[PDB]
DNA sequence: TGCATCCGTGAGTG
DNA sequence: TATAATGGGGGATGCA
RNA sequence: CUCAC
């Protein structure tokens, strides 16, 4: 029945908790909140629970409602104004690859996850060198050193927040 | 045959004009039925399609006109004597 | 537009389009519906 | 209105090649880094800044005044197009 | 160039026009109770008679204006082709003439009065039948109007 | 360069050869991890990656690896704008009628 | 119900509503199927929208494009004259520097006068019954939020001023501005396309003066 | 044309 | 000051209460004051006795009540709730075997009541229930258009309480019948009801063409069993003909009182028209083990009397408003508490039968969840319920005394023709002919009359002045259409001497159609000009000399005037802007006579006569729905001696208890440089200097923190890589402080989220690594100010979850809300509109000294074209101007009446009386007449508006009497060549300012399928360059423009990035692809099994999806 | 005579 | 997983 | 529902 689809299990606790607040409400005289039902739901519960199932219960809305999909902006794709930037972040860094050197400007890479996506310690690193996990640092704190002072000299990548 | 401008325009040899005015279901069978291909010759087509229209700048008769000056006109019909 | 010959590649059928349009459309805000019967 | 456009029309057997003209020339000086003019410098196009006059960088303009001339050959199957790029690109660099 | 209320100068030709169109539809209201015309002769006859002093009076308005005000606001700008048209000058100054019934067709009973004289209720309430007429029909013209435009474009656009 | 386009009827085979993979489950994504089901209605083993050069379960996570599919999730690492392109398919058991040609 | 959802019988519709789900056809199909909506007409950038106003102080093509719009609708170029001078460092802190208000310094303006200068941009008023519905004038840079329309040009546009609008479009290449300048400029389109007579005439005000 | 009444 | 009116008629009612028509309804509706034994049987009451008792165990209903709302009306709309009281009903359950009774008082949910205004409160936001006009139930006939001499009988019941039933006569001499699609002879049917072959004779017995034709002897050879089951067989083909289902099915549809309801209204209605009486809103019933008629055989016997030639027999006029009916908020929200109740005793039904047959009770057998929800979706999602019009307080008013003729159970769009938009003769001081929305919706929506009111049948009743031989009674007779189409009744402006009709001949109505008639055969007269016309039309003054098609602008216009800081009463009055005040409920005023204790501007303090010390709260700049800030100000001094009925506070737009929509201005009525030009507008200076046409607004601007799954987002004054600069106006939370100037691109409200697996790819990584500060996990997601808007913070209002009184809705931890009013002067852009319809934008605004001033240095304000006056023929405003301009000199206000108001001659007086203010104080001054004066003058003896060899004062006095004075030119000094026309004017600002209208767009947020721009200013959207707009760009030839258009400003994602990047760079844009939505289409196509193929010229295939859809 | 299909544009607000 | 329960709740035009 | 036509 459910787009998104529920376990069995669930659905019943979902529906145990309609049933109970359902209750609640015609002999209160009024709508209950989180604590009354947790409490009249038994042991284990608390308002904080009965929050999240129902926000898990919660049935998605369709687009085409009289359209609601036409005020909705796409997050995903990179918009002219972001694939600039990204692409002159890119641009002034490989600067970088220059003023240091070959094997510099990759211990960096390794480190900062720019070949893998992941970032390799300086454990991992070593065996693509040789070095052992104390070359490897200084091998890289002089690429960040040096790059710090291709720094305020150039000072493009300030503003690069 | 006399028709009217809706039967005319619906009667179209653009499959893609056809669509995009009315009765796009009886028009859309119809023409991959046919296995009709649309040369893209008219304007809506091309609109449609995102391209040049054939009209105005579009158009076949000045789209390719070639702008040179006498300097340049000149400076390259020198090389292009002997070999 | 410019009372001369015609410049080649003029989009006619969507100028002819809009010129009998535009009276109808205008001069409503016996007459339409015997231009639309016709 | 535009200067001399009555002229211009009169250049042309329609509009719309003379448009196509305008917007090619106007590509053509703004590429090159509008070296390759045939303007001089008194017949050259100025904007009013708050410096004073300097060179118009509207390349549509230019190519209007250009085309005013009389200094500009159009028509059509005049030159291959990679040459007049290779040999314009040569004698004007970018 | 400026308007005011005595700018809407009202023709001396009026009055009499009023009467003697007074006189003539007592004539066929004579020729109705004896039985002398039908009731169909009778409101046919009425309705051309008014739209005859109409037409009379919008003449007298214009005239008067010419010869006697050739520089006045209403005439200069309905002359020049500023602003205005003799039939709504005429509503300003001589009277505001025959209305609409809902259905179609034409009351009997003109309004006589004008913009600067001003109306009475049921003037205003018979001519306002006639406004929703017109407005109705702009609104649902329209529609049919951009339709056709659409399918001329469509038609034509190769 | 495009100057011509035609419209034709769409054979099952030809239906077969756009899709990726049979749709088999009416389930859309996870209901807690928010993520894709399996031969769902989204999974990425038959549209394509959500994340530009990037798996499901983050094995293969760049642009080093392209079209390489993943061995453990089965995901291939290509540009995500890909899930607005590659077709999926549905195999019926007892064929349907096109309405359009019916009626 | 996938492929043409109401055709035959009645259309399936979601516990709780009366409406009948969007098939593929009804996507496709009608003024908002995906040809009408999105093929023959769509949304654009570099455009904005306001309110007209009367500027008879303008020439037969000119305009009065507000500083504010005209801010947006020529940013990337501005972006760029504010790098070729030195108002900015580089692109991104122009652009970063144009985000709040107080942030916009005086030479700016000035820049954005050095960009737009023989470039044209183009007034479109709605509904757009003929080719004048849309006409190019060169931008000249006002103070407040109105648009300054000339007067001339209020009768192709059938523009009164009992609160119309207008909306702005920004020819971008140095192909579209020529078409612009030479094809759809408000002095070079005098005459109507339609019966050959003048539409730029005297009327109202200067019919009364002369 | 009704699968209820139809399958009843 | 003094105020002099106008008119000789002496209006004896008042206005009835304006709002009566939603207050009379809804507590009709509810009767919560009454005490349950004595309430009638309408509204809840009726409702409940129609849905019980429940049949299978049988549930009874007892009695009802209404609690006091949990939360008072300013609370509602602070935390957005629904102002509503709960209620409870006692049941009690009896086995109908056994005998068992338990008795429990239920709880069904709550019921949003309306406010004194006769408002809703509906989650937060004030709603208003338009009154919806329908065709009224009974029995029609309307004459077939299909064959001309033979007439169609119709029976209309109340909607969705019965079928409409159809009498056709076929060609075949017998007359048919139509239900539910269906046909078949009506003979048959009147088997049924017991009718032999005598009875039709007897009964009717005429005309053989029509008794003795519906007789066939094929259907009377049968028992009314028979002929019941052959009819059932022939309603629904598939049900099996059993006699208990028959009977049912036939009963369920015309007999039963439950699916089947002829309005009350309708029931008088049939009785009246078919001259007989009827038993209950039904068509037919069971009685005594069969089935008796009630209404088929009238109904036909009126129906064959028509095709004859019989008296009182006549067509009905369905645009009769006394066939057409108004259903007010009241029934409206009975129809929906039906229902409710009605799927309420369904899930009663489906539990009485399962479970335990007396193991039960009223509590846990009735769930209340079906009312609950049909209330709230007639109070949140209905047609009829709509967003409240509280602009200025008159704009509350028109919207609730307005009348929809849409909505469900009415007319839809392409349902809505000519005739039902029409104003009908019977519209006559019961609907206003001149208030009607200009646009499609032109006669469907219209407004009630001043004088006009609904009785209990729905039907409108306008008040009658009794003339009995001669003598005018003071007995007003309230009348219907039907009522009035009886009598003979003269116009109120008839010539009067005491109570006496004394004109010789009388202007009358009878049956609309006017006639001249003697004083002797005069029944009724009218009781005011006022009675035939909407409120805002009453308001209009001069409205006698305006043409309606802009005097319907005038009314429309008036709604949309801003309440401005310096509002002032209209010059020129008719005299309602007092009463409208009243019955708006924006001013204050007092209770009983007594003394004021204290004033301040948060509260008035009054000792009362009774002794007791009643204090009033001021509303103190409350932003209302529209964002026209309503604030009330005190009008009273400490200790003042105070009457019962005298104001004690004045509402927004409102002046010494008189309607101050818009400013009393000197203009002048002339072109100006072309600043004028067409409808235009040129204001002075001194307008912004001395603040008017000054306004407030406030706009809310909210934001919601909640639990996500990657974490909580948390209102912080900590946002990551940011300035003081930038959060110097927040507190120590991170929200705005209160009282600080806030511009595009401020943080009104900080805000920090979590970012998901977007955790900086290593690019980011290694620039975080390189600038030395490490990347957050935090990301700014603060709420700024939206380009284009700003002001002063006045107000914050900051909710959370875990603190005493609020639960927010699940998942969201806390929501604030910034208040920002801002203070807006008139400028270059804002639309000004007058009472006449005259308006338009502020093109120029000059300062004082290019003001055309008159001669003793007083400046104009505003400068109105003539140019707008001749075609649009609304020749009031002018009158206004003139005795404006008299009023500004005598330093007087006016009242005149609506079509019994200030006349010329005494427009003349009154400004011979001023030109003797404004010229001689200059004489005894040491000053005689100018020299340009004397041109002017001369150049106006050549126009023949003065008289040749007059003095100048003389002369000058003529100009003066025509509103003409002489204008020097503040540019030149020299004279304007000629005199011009200049006055007070009434002048409004309204609603439609250019800081809200100015919008633009680089670049923004695409939609998710189309990848193409938004659409709206809010969204930052871009314009839709429609279809209409590519016909331009084709039709001039624009090819590339046009492909920008299509492309590169669109969706072209590669060439819009391109673009952008290269006009960023200061390249020459690219050569656009191909449009994504283009691809959508193809993906489109091939998901409905077509192959679409974008081929080249040698017809192979072109991917245009650049192998990304390819295997 | 039944069914299916059309019925103007752009923009604002909740 | 086992009392028994068995059939629902406008408006016009083109085309077959 | 409102603005413009
Ligand atoms: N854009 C809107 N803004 C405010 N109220 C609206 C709007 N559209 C509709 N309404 C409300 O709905 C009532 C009428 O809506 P109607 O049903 O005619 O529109 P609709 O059918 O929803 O339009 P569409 O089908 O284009 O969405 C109006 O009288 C008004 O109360
Ligand atoms: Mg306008
Ligand atoms: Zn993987």
């Amino acid at each position: 029945a459910r787009t998104i689809r529920i376990p069995v299990h669930m659905v019943e606790t979902i529906n145990k908790l309609s049933r109970t607040a359902r209750q609640l409400q015609q002999e209160l005289g009024r709508e209950p909140t989180y604590e009354e039902i947790a409490e009249a739901m038994g042991p284990g519960w608390d308002a904080k629970r009965v929050e999240e199932t129902l926000k898990i219960a919660q049935e998605p809305v369709s687009l085409e409602t009289p359209f609601y999909g036409d005020f909705i902006p796409d997050e995903h794709l990179p918009s002219p104004v972001d694939a600039a930037t990204q692409s002159l972040l890119s641009e002034e860094l490989e600067k970088a690859l220059s003023k240091l050197s070959e094997r510099e400007a990759m211990v960096l890479k390794l480190r900062k996850g720019l070949i893998d996506g992941r970032e390799h310690t300086l454990e991992e690193v070593g065996a693509f060198f040789g070095v052992t996990r104390e070359r490897i640092r200084q091998i890289e704190n002089k690429a960040l050193r040096k790059l710090k002072y291709h720094e305020s000299r150039t000072r493009k990548l300030r503003d690069f927040l | 045959l006399l028709m009217g401008v809706t039967k005319s325009a619906l009667s179209t040899k653009s499959w893609l004009s056809a669509a995009s005015f009315q009765n796009t279901t009886h028009v859309l069978t119809e023409a991959a039925i046919a296995g009709k291909k649309d040369e893209l010759i008219g304007l809506k087509e091309n609109v449609i399609l995102g391209r040049l229209i054939p009209a105005g700048t579009g158009s076949d008769f000045v789209r390719f006109t070639q702008v040179v000056d006498q300097k340049t006109l000149k400076a390259i019909e020198e090389a292009r004597k002997e070999a | 537009s410019m009372a001369r010959p015609v410049s080649i590649g003029e989009a006619v059928g969507i100028v002819a389009a809009q010129s009998i349009g535009e009276p109808g459309t205008q001069l409503t805000m016996q007459g339409l519906p015997r231009v639309i019967e016709l | 209105a535009e200067p001399g456009i009555d002229k211009l029309f009169g250049m042309v057997d329609s509009k719309y090649r003379l448009t196509v003209v305008v917007a090619k020339r106007a590509q053509q000086l703004l590429r090159h880094g509008f070296k390759n003019t045939v303007l001089e410098p008194e017949e050259r196009p100025k904007m009013q800044t708050l410096e004073g006059l300097f060179d118009d960088p509207n390349a549509v303009t230019w190519a209007m005044k250009e085309l005013l001339t009389g200094r500009l050959v159009f028509g059509e199957n005049l030159v291959p197009e990679d040459r007049l790029q290779k040999e314009m690109e040569r004698l004007y660099p970018v | 160039i400026t308007i005011g209320i005595d700018d809407a100068v009202i023709p001396e030709e009026k009055k009499q026009y009023l009467e003697e169109a007074d006189r003539k539809l007592l004539q066929i209201e004579q020729a109705y109770e004896m039985g002398f015309l039908t009731d169909r002769e009778r409101y046919d006859q009425i309705l051309q008679l008014w739209t005859e002093t109409t037409e009379k009076v919008t003449q007298a308005v214009f005239k008067n204006f010419e010869e006697n005000y050739p520089f006045n606001p209403l005439y200069v700008m309905a002359q020049s082709g500023a602003r205005g048209n003799p039939q709504q000058i005429r509503q300003l100054c001589g009277l505001r003439g025959l209305m609409q019934k809902p259905s179609g067709e034409t009351f009997e009973v003109p309004v006589r009065s004008s913009f600067r004289e001003g109306l009475t209720v049921l003037e205003y309430f018979i001519s306002s039948h006639g406004a929703r007429k017109g407005g109705a029909d702009t609104a649902l013209r329209t529609a049919d109007s951009g339709y056709l435009t659409r399918k001329l474009v469509d038609v034509t656009h190769e | 360069e495009v100057r011509k386009v035609r419209i034709a009827l769409a054979s099952p085979e030809k239906i077969r050869s756009w899709s990726y993979g049979e749709v088999e489950k009416p389930e859309t994504i996870n209901y807690r991890t928010l993520k894709p089901e399996r031969d769902g209605l989204f999974d990425e083993r038959i549209f394509g990656p959500i994340k530009d050069y990037e798996c499901a379960c983050g094995k293969y996570k760049r642009q080093r690896f392209e079209g390489k599919v993943c061995e453990r999730c089965g995901v291939e690492v290509t540009k995500s704008i890909v899930r607005r392109y590659r077709m999926g398919h549905i195999e019926l058991a007892t064929p349907a009628a096109h309405i359009w040609f019916v009626k | 119900a996938l492929l043409d959802n109401g055709r035959r019988g009645a259309p399936v519709t979601n516990p709780g509503s009366d409406r009948p789900l969007r098939s593929l056809t009804d996507i496709l199909s009608g003024k908002q199927g995906r040809f009408r909506q999105n093929l023959l007409g769509k949304r654009v950038d570099y455009s904005g929208r306001s309110v007209i106003v009367v500027g008879p102080q303008l020439k037969l093509h000119q305009c009065g494009l507000p500083k504010r719009m005209a801010l947006e609708l020529f940013k990337p170029f501005l972006l760029k004259k504010m790098e070729e001078k030195g108002i900015a460092p580089n692109v991104k802190a122009a652009r970063r520097m144009l985000e709040r208000q107080r942030d916009i310094k005086d030479e700016v303006w000035d820049a954005l006068e050095e960009v737009i200068h023989g470039k044209v941009v183009l007034l479109n008023r709605a509904p757009t019954l003929h080719r004048l519905g849309i006409q190019a004038f060169q931008p000249v840079l006002v103070e407040g939020q109105s648009i300054q329309l000339h007067p001339l040009v209020c009768e192709a546009f059938n523009a009164d001023f009992d609160g119309d609008q207008m909306a702005v479009h920004v020819p971008l290449s140095s192909f579209a501005q020529a078409e612009a300048r030479i094809q759809m400029l408000s002095a070079h389109n005098l005459l109507s396309p339609a019966s050959g007579e003048p539409l730029a005439k005297p009327s109202r005000d200067i019919i009364l003066g002369l | 044309s009704d699968p209820v009444r139809q399958y009843l | 000051m003094e105020i002099k009116r106008f008119g000789r008629i002496r209006e004896v009612i008042p206005l009835p209460p304006l709002t009566e028509i939603q207050v009379e309804s809804y507590r009709r509706a509810l009767q919560a004051d009454v005490p349950p034994e004595k309430r009638e049987n309408v509204g809840i009451q009726a409702a409940f006795r129609e849905t019980f008792p429940i049949e299978e165990l049988v549930l009874d209903f007892l009695e009802y009540r209404l609690g006091e709302p949990p939360f008072p009306q300013d609370e509602c709309r602070e935390k957005d709730l629904t102002y509503q009281a709960p209620l409870y009903a006692r049941l009690q359950l009896i086995h109908k075997d056994t005998g068992l009774i338990k008795e429990d008082e239920v709880f069904l949910g709550h019921i949003p009541l309306m406010t004194e205004d006769g408002s809703f409160i509906i989650n937060g936001a004030d709603r208003v229930i338009v009154s919806q006009i329908h065709r009224s139930p009974g029995v029609y006939f309307t004459p077939d258009p299909a064959r001309p001499g033979r007439y169609i009988a119709s029976i209309i019941p109340l909607p969705k309480r019965g079928p409409w039933i159809d009498l056709e006569v076929e060609p075949n001499g017998v007359v048919s019948m139509k239900v539910n699609k269906r046909k078949f002879p009506l003979v048959l049917l009147l088997r049924v009801l017991g009718y032999d072959q005598e009875t039709l004779a007897r009964e009717l017995g005429a005309y053989g063409e029509l008794v003795q034709g519906l007789m066939d002897e094929s259907v009377f050879a049968m028992r009314p069993e028979e002929a019941l089951i052959r009819l059932f067989t022939l309603l629904r083909p598939g049900d099996p003909p059993k006699r208990d289902k028959a009977v049912a099915y036939v009963y369920g549809l015309i007999a039963d009182p439950r699916r089947y309801d002829l309005g009350e209204a309708g029931r008088y209605k049939a009785e009246e028209k078919l001259g007989i009486r009827l038993s209950g809103r039904t068509l037919a019933r069971f009685e005594d083990g069969e089935f008796k008629d009630e209404v088929f055989l009238p109904t036909l016997r009126y129906l064959f009397a028509l095709t004859a030639g019989v008296p009182g027999h006549e067509v009905d006029d369905i645009d009769h408003l006394g066939n057409r009916r108004i259903r007010t908020v009241g029934e409206l929200m009975t129809d929906q508490f039906r229902v409710g109740l009605a799927r309420l005793a369904r899930g009663v039904r489906e539990r009485m039968l399962m479970g335990s047959e007396d193991s039960l009770t009223p509590a846990k057998l009735v769930n209340s969840r079906p009312l609950e929800a049909a209330i709230r979706e007639f109070f949140s999602r209905s047609q009829l319920s709509q967003f409240k019009d509280e602009t200025n307080p008159l704009s509350s008013l028109r919207h609730k005394r307005r009348i929809s003729a849409l909505g469900p159970g009415g007319l839809t769009r392409e349902r809505a023709g000519f005739d039902v938009r029409d104003v009908h003769r019977t519209h006559y001081g019961r609907i206003c002919p001149v208030e009607t929305p200009e646009g499609a919706n032109i006669g469907l929506i219209t407004s009630l009359a001043a004088y006009a009111r609904v009785d209990e049948l729905g039907f409108i009743r306008t008040p009658y002045r009794r003339v009995v031989g001669g003598v005018v009674t003071d007995e007003v007779v309230y009348m219907t259409a039907t009522e009035e189409d009886r009598y003979t009744i003269a116009q109120a402006n008839t010539p009067l001497e005491g109570n006496r009709i004394a004109a010789e001949r009388v202007v009358a109505r009878r049956k609309g159609e006017p006639v001249i008639v003697s004083p002797e055969e005069v029944e009724f007269m009218d009781v005011s000009p006022k009675q035939v016309f909407s409120v805002n039309t009453n308001l209009i003054p001069f409205l006698e000399h305006d043409d309606a098609n802009r005097a319907l602008m005038g009314s429309n216009m008036q709604t949309q005037a801003v309440p401005l800081i310096r509002a002032q009463a209209p010059v020129v009055m008719t005299g309602l802007e007092e009463r409208v005040v009243r019955d708006s409920l924006a001013a204050l005023y007092a209770e009983e006579d007594g003394e004021v204790a204290k004033v301040d501007g948060n509260r008035i303090v009054v000792r009362y006569e009774d002794g007791r010390l009643v204090e009033y709260p001021l509303r103190r700049f409350y932003r209302s729905n529209q964002g026209t800030a309503l604030d009330q100000r005190p009008r009273v001094v400490v200790g003042q001696r105070v009457r019962k009925g005298d104001l004690l506070a004045d509402g927004p737009a409102s002046e010494n208890g008189f309607l101050a929509l818009g400013q009393n201005v000197l203009v002048a009525i002339m072109p100006f440089d072309g600043y004028n030009f067409e409808d235009a507008i040129v204001i002075s200076e001194e307008l912004l200097k001395r603040d008017f046409y000054t306004s407030i607004h406030i706009e809310r601007y909210e934001i919601e923190a909640r639990d996500t799954k990657l974490g909580p987002e948390r209102i912080t004054r900590d946002i990551p890589h940011l300035s003081e600069a930038a959060l110097r106006d927040l507190d120590e939370e991170g929200v705005v402080r209160i009282g600080a100037e806030v511009k595009p691109g401020d943080i009104l409200v900080g805000r920090t989220s979590f970012k998901g697996e977007s955790e900086p790819t290593p690019e980011e990584r290694l620039l975080r690594s390189i600038f030395g500060e490490k990347a957050r996990d935090v990301k700014d997601t603060s709420l700024r100010v939206p380009p284009g808007e700003g002001g002063i913070v006045v107000r914050t209002v900051r909710l959370r979850r875990g603190d005493p009184g609020v639960e927010l809705k699940p998942g969201v931890r806390e929501v604030v809300r910034v208040y920002v009013a801002q203070k807006r002067k008139l400028q270059v852009g804002d639309k000004l509109a007058n009472r006449h319809g005259n308006k338009g934008v502020v093109a120029k605004i000059l300062p004082v000294e290019d003001m055309p001033h008159l001669p003793d240095g007083t400046p104009v304000d505003v400068i109105l074209n003539p140019l707008g006056v001749p075609s649009r023929m609304n020749l009031g405003q002018i009158l206004e101007t003139h005795l404006g301009l008299a009023g500004y000199f005598l330093g007087q206000r006016y009242i005149s009446p609506i079509f019994d108001g200030a006349k010329e001659p005494e427009i003349k007086e009154l400004l011979a009386q001023a030109f003797e203010v404004y010229f001689g104080k200059r004489k005894g001054e040491g000053f005689g007449v100018d020299k340009r004066e004397v041109e002017v003058l001369r150049r106006a003896e050549k126009l023949g508006l003065v008289t040749p060899g007059k003095t100048p004062e003389e002369q000058l006095k003529e100009l003066f009497l025509q509103g003409k004075v002489v204008l020097y030119d503040g540019r030149t000094g020299e004279p304007i060549e000629g005199p011009i026309v200049v006055g007070q004017m009434f002048i409004m600002k309204l609603y439609h300012m250019v800081e809200d209208k100015m919008h633009a767009r680089s670049t923004g947020p695409y939609s998710l399928i189309t990848q193409q721009p938004l659409g709206g200013k809010a969204q930052f959207g871009g314009q839709r360059f429609g279809e209409m707009e590519v016909w331009a760009l084709e039709a001039y030839g624009a090819a590339h423009t046009l492909q920008e258009m299509l492309t590169l400003k669109s969706d072209d994602i590669e060439g819009r990035n391109a673009a952008y990047e290269a006009i960023i760079k200061g390249e020459d844009v690219p050569e656009p692809s191909v449009p994504e939505s283009f691809r959508v289409l193809v993906k489109e196509l091939q998901a409905l099994a077509l192959d679409v193929q974008t081929l080249d010229e040698k017809d192979n295939p072109v991917d245009i999806f650049e192998g990304l859809a390819s295997k």
